[PDB]
């Protein structure tokens, strides 16, 4: 969501095309740094 | 009709006003009698009736009751079009978080409350609690809790304690918060307290808060209470064939939400234990969250097809939503397609059109005309008449067709000539015969390419087509004024075969009374078409003021040239056709006719060229035969000698005299040379091999080998392809780029055997694959470039400025790569052009430099003109016509209204298709021309040797002749030993600079005593001694070897004078102690005074890419990590701390504040002396210079010159021609955000980024007012970043992420003013660019009035 | 699974709309009927309009018409029948009957 | 049948108004009850309006003036 | 029978067509000789002789056939099958090199260089520069035009997005895409684009109004609003978003 | 144009800028060096005769190319 | 296919780019007249009416 897109292999080798700007970057980094602080899940109603 | 569009939150109240009744039950229809069941997802009484003017009762089936609502079953007798605009609300039993304002990243409920996303996500899914006005006891307002601490503090307090959970809590928070309260509190505690991340985030927050206050929103409308439902016909339940209905997912999603909503309501009625009702609330929340944006957060619910079913966002957002396909590109009526064929009989303003196609696209026209002429009573009778296709229907068709031009369009509309409009010549057939000359534009060919004809209906449309899009109105490529009407292949070969000459043909020598006698002989049969002859031609010239004065003479020509002279219009010399007329000559013939006789005679003359060309290429009978591909006879020798070469290299390899790679390289080398030699043998054998004789012996003339004729007329082919027919077809490459070592030594005239053919197969399939991909990704550059530059329009006649840029001839490496006559043509001069001695004001300051003025410029030998640019214009939200130039697609000048942004993006994306898709690569200063010196940026010393060693950096030598114009460019390296001086006399043959690249001087200014001041041998010196010469060298090492005794000390090699006092360098308070860098070849040790600028210390020791992707990166503006570090300020340089990697270098002014440090990573070789007072915008590291730095240091004009030169060189290395206005307008669209050097009198945050026109309008308004306005800092973003930030949301939400733009524009109440080109297409009104510019103007003055 | 990746919901024609030729016919029909009525006595023309719903609101029963003219409904039936007999003849009915394309 | 609008764009100035003026002029002879000023040779109203625009006897101010005068004969 | 453009020969390096043309003219020349002998009927004697000569004719071929083991009526069915023109095999990388093609062009009385002098059919004057005429095998790819050519003035319309549908293979209007929209935007063609996006495709009142105007001799237009846009309004309004058109 | 007509030019650029770098690795200058710049061995007369201007013995060149082959 | 007598020469722009100038004997002799058999269906459904 903030970049960078996780393809499953080596490519982007010679594809030099940046829609990932910009306020989403620090917020998404915050959310990622927080996901370790928890263990989940709060996303499946069934499991909750 | 309307104006700007407002988007915002919607209260529950506004939603209840939108609806026509609430939807309570989840059922759709009645499964046996399929009447829409009340009152569910398809309710007759809520969402309108199902039949036109018939209620669902059946009781009211006449229009006479139209408007009464049947008292039996409530429906309202109206049109079932109404079943597509009504909406209904769903009363939610509990509030619900709108997932858009919740999980958009950044979460708007999050950073409207300054509460972490995780905590709200806890309170929402009931895993937590949250206080809201937790009494006057213990807990702040936003304090999270849990079950446990909750029940604990409840023992403390039953009242004065409010800790809710779920959407109720977030809502009571959102409503309890005070926007003005927290906003002014952030004001106070950001004013009296300031910290970097603190002020950053807190002023961001206060921006959001006062945005919410300025809007009409309410903080808690992010939390749904009433939910709306789409109208039924937009989410229909259509009956397919076989009782198998088809629906859209939205019915399933609405069922899922209504079910759980009702179940929650019944739970709340039953007073259930709050565990089950909690699970029910969470279930309803997931239902609404999958209805709003499925797949957003929780692993989207999949329909019955296994599939993740679509939601409202997916009907809006993404590649498949509304904004993309049906909102930009639709299927259109009055339209057809078919196969184009040639039809050379035409003019270039018509197109054949089959009677079937014509009769079908033009139905209403024929109907109206048949019932106007009385040929048919009614319109039904007219339909019957046409569908019978009577004899008068065809005549009425040809009456209708006459002046109605139809648009022709092709599939990959690469540029604006892909759509043209012609007049239809009815064609009894089934193929759209398209005129030949137009296939160049359309990129068409006749092997199956389908073309699509559109009809323009209204009168404004026909006048647009006939005035703006007719095929006779665009004979100039809009990329550059050169015409796109150049004859292609049958016609250049016919014209070439005509205007040639044998050495002894029929009827040679005779003299003729004129061209009419030439054709009277040729058609009669008495003279070959090319048999040289004297004929009397009378050529006209427009020398006077519109006076075409004739001059006659007996010219020496051929029968063919004089026969072709009858089609040339008046004002053109005979020299235009007395040459051999390949493709280049037959193109520049049309070009000169345009520059002289205007446009009408050029279209007429181009049609005449085509007709005469086809006719005489037919008469020529010019075929191709297998006997025409003449192999040379020195071929087998060349191949044999190359084979002997490779055998000898292989023998050396077998004897260990070479590596493997080097044997391979030499093999490929000898094969490349043998391939070139066979190409030359064959071309020499083939070009002159017609050997004829006249009145005697023999004389070799250029050949008539028809393969050679088609290759040498530019008709079709080249050196290479005949190299493959006659010569050997070379070395073939495998797809990695690694060339196979054995070459096909054969041609196609002799076969390839199985191995050689299997080898050519590799490269052949690689090239095929890369064009089958290069096409599918065709308009990616042009599309990416019109997103950035769409909304730009020539909007003013003149902005009245004197800014501009200094256009100059390009001279790189050696000589000129393009004259000034090109780069200046049709751009408006910014300031006055004076002559060399300046002698008077020659060129006025607002003169459209057309071809006369380009002549009058080169007739005074100027090489620098200040021309107005688009990028340095002054008008806000557009461009004045003068500071742009002249519309090179129309010639005259830009008009107020040309959407130059779109045509610029197209003019860069079209020729971007002729650039390869994958990316792509590549002693002394001896004079070679006649001229005179001129050293630029020179600070040298004339040493005791009489030579010159320049102590500067930017000193390079240009060549200036008798006229003054720059002749040649060269660089003068540091210590380049100049045998000359500067500016004096020179001729070609006296090497001006000899310099050794092994050494880079520390050249002194003084022939004085050496002195090692601050040079500690062993701690700041290394005790080098080259025992070849036996050289005492106290060399200085870097800061990577020596100890801490002289670590940040400075080894100073200085020239003092011959008594023992330090020789000050003239100008400042420093003697010439050149502090030493490391690694220095400091040969002379102290006690030996030397010349003024000897190499006491001696420093020890143009790839270009070419892909289209090199262009994409050139525009994206990426910072290459090997960037030259310019100088942030002129002044005395100085170093500092060492050995960090990040070493200190600082420059002190004479006047300003000195201390600016910069950390040069020591990976890079430094390139400035320790105590050289440096310029501004210099270079220290050398290599790539980031364009951002070029902007911030040298200015806007420097970055535009840089980017224009980068792109122009990438397009020029293949020979693609493109003007400068296009790159300049795209670059202007790049630098359109600025940030302020001083917050100043205005209303701007310091480090906030606003559109440069905003700053420049506010500052003009302020310095017109009392204060003085913002001190801005221009910035530069790539296209992919500048086209993100745009003003509208209807525009920038079409192609961006829909949800983020919609949510931001919703929270901020951002009312879009339709003044762009994407919006006005979406909404469906007139674009502001073209014809519609007048309408938008007069409607902008209607309002504001 | 076609080229455009268009789904199924884009191949469903709308079988309720009227073809523009048909609406442009009955506009022509309004023209023709108004023309035919113009060449009639005001009594017969007003009775023809008021009897059907031609270019007004609700059509009326015969009794409301007699109300409008102070006659019994039988008088009104006589008027309607005479006007219809007049219109049935060509020279007021050629184009009209051609609207019955068959 | 008219091929180029070179002299039309010349007379009227702008080329986006050569469209609009010619379109409104032709609309007067298709919708309105006007008579073409130049001799029509089986010409369409679009090309007729362009032909009038080109000789220099119909353009923006002239059409506005005639509409004014006509509404002044409305009396 | 079919005139092809020479210019497509050296650009596209397919000399296979020229050599097949030469060899085809050669084979039809042999067929011509056989047909004149078998039409002016000589006997099996001369006929068998000529076929036997035209059947040896090469380098070390693998195709030794001898009309010594045939009937004399089993040579007549053969040499009637060889009257339209005598086939010739040419395995892929083992073909008949130009020496043999000259030999076969000389068997018949054709010109060895593979080129004739055609005369013009309209003026009757000989084309100078003698032309290549031979027998080439023309396929007929079934990209037939009458499955390509279609038109549409008006027809069905899709059910949700009220756009042109056809579906009867195919009344579909043209896919006026986005790049065409830019082609019209580079022009000042703002009315052409507007009617091409509102009255020709979507606007459900503009399109009927337009048909009526056209059939009534008035080329005006009531622009109205595209249905795609107001559907977009309804959907944006179906979220919690209020989006109106202010005046 | 067509598929094959642009594919020809793609293949042709491929082949040309593949010949040219292999041909630029070839040494065309003249400066005899006599001592392999890595090991100081004397480059024999013949191995300097083939490639004039070669500044490595054959052994050190084989080493350096073996190292190149893994992109180190 | 069919082997026809072809002449390689331009002949008046009627084969400009790639086109092909066919003679009328090709269309009289019916050596490209090709038969296509098309299947048209007509089903009787069960409408609700
Ligand atoms: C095929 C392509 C045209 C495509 C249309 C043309 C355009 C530019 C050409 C290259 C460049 O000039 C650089 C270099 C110059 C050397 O001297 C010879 C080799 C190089 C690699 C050239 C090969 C080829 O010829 C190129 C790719
Ligand atoms: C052309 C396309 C094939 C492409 C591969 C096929 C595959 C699905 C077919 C539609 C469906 O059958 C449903 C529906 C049935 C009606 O009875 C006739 C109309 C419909 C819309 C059909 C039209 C057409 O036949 C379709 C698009
Ligand atoms: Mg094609
Ligand atoms: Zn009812
Ligand atoms: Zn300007
Ligand atoms: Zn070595």
């Amino acid at each position: 969501d903030m970049g960078i897109q996780v393809m499953e292999e080596a490519p982007d080798a010679d594809d030099l095309m940046n829609t990932a700007d910009e306020d989403a970057a620090e917020a998404a980094a915050q959310v990622l740094s927080s996901v370790e602080s928890e263990i989940g899940r709060t996303t499946d109603p069934v499991r909750m | 009709e309307f104006d700007a569009i407002k988007i915002a939150l919607a209260s529950p109240d506004m939603i209840r006003s939108w609806s026509f009744g609430e939807v309570k039950k989840p059922e759709t229809i009645n499964y046996r009698t399929f009447k829409p069941e009340r009152d569910g997802l398809f309710c007759a009484r809520i969402f309108g009736p199902v039949k036109d003017y018939e209620c669902l009762c059946g009781k009211y089936k006449r229009l006479k009751h139209r408007g009464v609502i049947c008292e039996k079953c409530g429906v309202e007798v109206t049109q079932t079009k109404v079943r597509r605009e009504r909406m209904g609300h769903i009363e939610l039993a509990s509030p619900t978080a709108h997932i858009w304002f919740l999980k958009s990243l950044p979460s708007r409920i999050g950073l409207l409350l300054d509460m972490p996303l995780r905590d709200i996500e806890r309170v929402l899914y009931f895993e937590s609690y949250v206080v809201i006005e937790g009494g006057m006891t213990n807990l702040e307002r936003q304090q999270i809790l849990t079950e446990e601490q909750y029940l604990d503090a409840l023992e403390e307090f039953g009242d004065e304690f409010d800790a809710k959970m779920g959407a109720e809590a977030i809502q009571a928070l959102l409503k309890s918060m005070d926007l003005e309260q927290e906003c002014e509190q952030l004001r106070e505690e950001l004013n009296e307290t300031n910290s970097e991340t603190k002020r950053k985030k807190l002023t961001k927050r206060i921006k959001l808060l006062e945005a919410f206050v300025q809007s009409g929103n309410k903080p808690e409308w992010m939390i749904l209470t009433v939910l709306p439902v789409l109208p039924p016909d937009l989410r229909p339940l259509v009956p397919l064939d076989g009782g198998r209905f088809a629906t859209s997912d939205l019915n399933d999603l609405y069922r899922r939400v209504i079910n759980r909503n009702n179940r929650l309501k019944r739970l709340l009625d039953l007073a259930a234990p709050d565990i089950i009702v909690r699970n029910e609330k969470r279930m309803l929340q997931e239902a609404v969250d999958a209805l709003l944006d499925n797949g957003r957060r929780g692993r989207a619910i999949t329909g019955s097809n296994k599939r993740p079913l679509k939601s409202l966002a997916d009907m809006i957002k993404g590649k498949q939503g509304r904004f993309r396909q049906n909102l930009l590109g639709k299927r259109v009526d009055y339209s057809g397609r078919s196969v184009i064929t040639v039809g050379p009989y035409l003019r270039l303003h018509q197109c054949g059109l089959p009677k079937k196609m014509a009769l079908e696209l033009f139905k209403p026209f024929i109907y109206g005309k048949l019932e106007l002429r009385g040929l048919a009573t009614t319109i039904k009778a007219a339909k019957k008449m046409v569908e019978r296709e009577e004899a008068v229907v065809w005549d009425i068709l040809d009456e209708v067709i006459r002046e109605h031009p139809v648009l022709l369009n092709r599939a990959p509309t690469l540029h604006r000539l892909g759509i043209q409009a012609f007049e239809p010549v009815l064609i009894e057939g089934k193929a759209i015969q398209l005129h030949p000359l137009v296939c160049a534009a359309y990129n068409a060919d006749f092997d199956g390419d389908q073309m699509a004809v559109h009809v323009p209906l209204t009168l404004e449309a026909q006048l647009e087509a006939r005035a703006l899009m007719m095929s006779t109105n665009n004979i100039l490529s809009p990329a550059n004024g050169e015409p796109i009407i150049v004859p292609s292949q049958d016609v250049v070969l016919g014209l070439y075969y005509m205007t040639r000459d044998c050495v002894n043909a029929k009827g040679e020598g005779m003299v003729l009374t004129g061209p009419k006698e030439a054709e009277r002989l040729y058609r009669s049969g008495l003279a070959s078409l090319h048999a040289r002859v004297k004929v009397r031609i009378t050529e006209y010239e427009k020398d006077a003021n519109g006076e075409l004065v004739a001059k006659t003479s007996l010219k020496d020509t051929t029968v063919g040239r004089a026969i072709l002279w009858m089609i040339v219009p008046k004002g053109l010399p005979y020299s235009i056709v007395n040459q051999a007329l390949g493709k280049k000559a037959i193109s520049k013939m049309l070009n000169t006719c345009y520059r002289i006789l205007g446009l009408k005679p050029t279209v007429i003359f181009a049609d005449q060229i085509m007709y005469t060309g086809f006719a005489y290429a037919a008469r020529s009978g010019a075929s191709v035969g297998i006997d025409d591909m003449v192999i040379p006879e020195k071929k087998h020798e060349i191949i044999s000698e190359a084979e002997a070469e490779v055998a000898e290299i292989q023998e050396q390899f077998q004897s260990g005299l070479v590596t493997a790679g080097e044997r391979y390289n030499k093999v490929i080398d000898i094969w490349a040379a043998a391939n070139d030699r066979v190409s030359k043998a064959m071309m020499d054998n083939l070009q002159t091999e017609t050997v004829i004789n006249r009145d005697g012996q023999e004389e070799k003339q250029v050949s008539f080998n028809s393969i050679y004729m088609m290759a040498d007329s530019g008709a079709r082919g080249s050196a290479a392809q005949i190299r493959q027919l006659a010569g050997m077809r070379g070395l073939m490459a495998k797809p990695d780029g690694s060339i196979i070592e054995t070459p096909i030594t054969a041609n196609f005239r002799e076969g390839l055997n199985v191995l050689q053919y299997f080898i050519s197969t590799h490269g052949a399939r690689k090239g095929l694959a890369d064009t089958a991909l290069k096409t599918a990704n065709s308009g990616y550059l042009t599309r990416r470039l019109v997103d950035v530059a769409q909304d730009l329009v020539v909007t003013e006649d003149d902005c009245g400025t004197h800014e501009g840029i200094m256009m100059t001839p390009v001279i790189e490496g050696g000589d000129v790569k393009e004259p000034l006559r090109d780069r200046v043509l049709g751009r408006v001069t910014a300031e006055d052009v004076l002559k060399p001695g300046t002698a008077d004001i020659l060129v006025p300051r607002n003169t459209l430099l057309h071809e006369q003025w380009c002549d009058l410029l080169e007739e005074n030998s100027v090489d620098a003109v200040k021309v107005r640019s688009v990028v340095s214009c002054d008008t806000d939200f557009g461009v004045c016509a003068h500071c742009y130039g002249r519309d090179l697609a129309r010639g005259h000048i830009i008009n107020k209204g040309e959407a130059i942004g779109v045509i610029a993006a197209q003019s860069i994306g079209e020729p971007g298709t002729q650039l390869t898709m994958r990316t792509f690569h590549i002693s002394s200063i001896q004079v070679k021309n006649k001229g005179s010196i001129k050293l630029s940026n020179v600070k040298s010393v004339v040493n005791s040797s009489g030579k010159l060693v320049i102590t500067s950096r930017n000193t390079e030598l240009k060549l200036i002749d008798e006229f003054g114009r720059t002749k040649e460019s060269y660089k003068v390296p540091y210590g380049a030993v100049l045998a000359k001086g500067d500016g004096e006399q020179v001729a070609g043959g006296e090497t001006v600079a000899n310099w050794d690249p092994h050494t880079m001087p520390v050249i002194t200014e003084v022939s004085g005593f050496v002195r090692f001041t601050d040079m500690i041998d062993g701690q700041t010196i290394t005790r080098q001694t080259d025992e070849l010469t036996g050289l005492s060298s106290l060399v200085v090492l870097d800061s990577a070897e020596r100890t801490a005794g002289g670590k940040d000390l400075r080894p100073a090699l200085k020239i003092v004078d011959a008594q023992g006092n330090d020789v000050l360098i003239p100008g400042t308070d420093m003697p010439a102690q050149y502090f030493l860098p490391g690694k220095a070849i400091v040969q002379l040790e102290d006690g030996v005074q030397i010349s003024s600028g000897d190499t006491l210390a001696r420093i020890p020791q143009k790839d270009i890419t070419g892909g289209l992707p090199r262009v994409a990166d050139l525009f994206e503006a990426r910072r290459p990590k090997e960037p030259a570090i310019l100088a942030e300020i002129s002044g005395i340089v100085s170093f500092g701390k060492e050995t960090k990697g990040k070493r200190r270098l600082v420059i002190t002014p004479v006047d300003g504040s000195d201390p600016y440090e910069e950390m040069i990573p020591k990976w890079r070789q430094l390139n400035v002396f320790e105590g050289e007072r440096v310029e501004r915008g210099d270079v220290i590291s050398d290599g790539p210079e980031a364009p951002h730095d070029i902007l911030r240091l040298r200015g806007v004009h420097a970055v535009t010159r840089y980017i224009v030169n980068e792109v122009q060189d990438v397009y020029r290395l293949q020979g693609v021609k493109i003007n400068d206005k296009h790159i300049e307008v795209i670059v202007r669209q790049m630098l359109r955000k600025a940030t302020i050097v001083n917050a100043g009198s205005s209303d701007f945050l310091e480090g906030e980024q606003v559109e440069y026109s905003r700053v420049k309008i506010a500052n003009r308004e302020l310095e017109a007012n009392g204060k003085v306005g913002a001190t801005y800092s221009r910035d530069l973003l790539g296209i992919t970043k500048a086209s993100l930030a745009t003003e509208s949301f209807i525009s920038a939400a079409s192609f961006q992420e829909t949800t983020r733009v919609l949510t931001e524009a919703a929270v901020a109440g951002k009312r879009d003013e339709l003044r762009g080109l994407k919006e006005n297409v979406i909404v469906g009104r007139l674009i502001p660019a073209g014809t519609g510019y007048a309408y938008h103007q007069d409607r902008m003055r209607r309002r504001a009035a | 699974g076609d080229d455009e990746d268009s789904h199924l919901g884009d191949f469903i024609e709308d079988t309720t709309l009227e073809l523009p030729l048909d609406s442009a016919t009955t506009e022509s029909l309004r023209a023709a009927t108004h023309d035919v009525l113009a060449g009639l006595t005001a009594r017969e023309a007003k009775v023809l309009r008021m009897r059907f719903g031609i270019d007004m609101n609700t059509d009326y029963t015969l009794e409301e018409v007699g109300k409008q003219f102070d006659v019994t409904r039988e008088r009104i039936r006589q008027i309607e029948a005479k006007a219809l007999r007049k219109l049935r003849h060509p020279s007021r009915s050629e184009v009209l009957r051609s609207f019955l394309d068959d | 049948a008219r091929v180029t609008v070179q002299d039309a764009v010349e007379k009227i100035g702008n080329r986006f108004d050569l469209v609009l003026v010619a379109a409104r002029r032709a609309r007067q002879m298709q919708v309105g009850g006007k008579d073409p000023l130049v001799p029509e040779e089986n010409d369409k109203t679009t090309v007729i309006a362009l032909r009038e625009i080109e000789e220099g006897l119909i353009n923006n101010q002239i059409l506005d003036v005639r509409e004014r005068q006509e509404q002044q004969e409305q009396e | 029978d079919i005139v092809l453009n020479p210019l497509g020969v050296p650009s596209r390096m397919n000399i296979g067509q020229i050599l097949e043309t030469h060899l085809g003219m050669a084979a039809k020349g042999i067929g011509d000789k056989i047909n004149a002998m078998l039409k002016q009927q000589q006997e099996v004697a001369k006929l068998r002789e000529f076929i036997q000569r035209a059947y040896d004719l090469g380098a070390d071929v693998r195709q030794k056939v001898d009309l010594s083991t045939f009937s004399d009526e089993e040579v007549m069915r053969l040499a009637e099958n060889l009257r339209k023109g005598m086939p010739i095999a040419t395995p892929v990388f083992d073909g008949a090199k130009e020496a043999e093609i000259k030999e076969l062009l000389k068997l018949g009385d054709l010109p060895t260089s593979g080129q004739i002098r055609l005369y013009d059919g309209r003026t009757g004057e000989q084309f100078e520069r003698p032309v290549t005429v031979g027998y080439m095998y023309m396929l007929k790819l079934n990209h037939l035009v009458d499955d390509k050519m279609h038109a549409r003035s008006t027809g069905s319309y899709s059910l949700v997005t009220q756009q042109p549908l056809g579906g009867k293979a195919q009344f579909g209007g043209q896919r006026f895409g986005e790049m065409e929209v830019w082609a019209l935007e580079a022009y000042g063609a703002a009315y052409t684009l507007q009617e091409m996006l509102t009255v020709k495709s979507d606007d459900v009142n503009g399109r009927t109004k337009m048909y009526k105007n056209i059939v009534d001799g008035n080329h005006q237009m009531e622009p109205g609003m595209p249905e795609s846009f107001n559907v977009l309004l309804k959907e944006i309004r179906s979220l919690g978003i209020n989006i109106e058109l202010e005046d | 144009s067509d598929e094959a007509d642009e594919a020809y030019s793609v293949t042709e650029q491929l082949t040309m800028t593949g010949i040219n770098r292999i041909r630029q690795k070839i040494n065309a200058h003249g400066i005899p060096v006599y001592l392999c710049e890595a090991c100081g061995n004397p480059i024999p007369e013949a191995r300097r005769k083939i490639f004039p201007g070669v500044t490595l013995c054959v052994e050190c060149q084989a080493y350096q190319e073996r190292q190149r082959k893994h992109y180190a | 296919g069919q082997n026809m007598r072809v002449a390689f020469m331009p002949w008046n722009g009627y084969n400009f780019e790639d086109s092909i100038l066919v003679s009328e004997r090709v269309v009289q002799e019916d050596r490209f007249t090709t038969i296509h058999i098309q299947e048209l269906a007509c089903v009787s459904r069960d409408t609700k009416l």
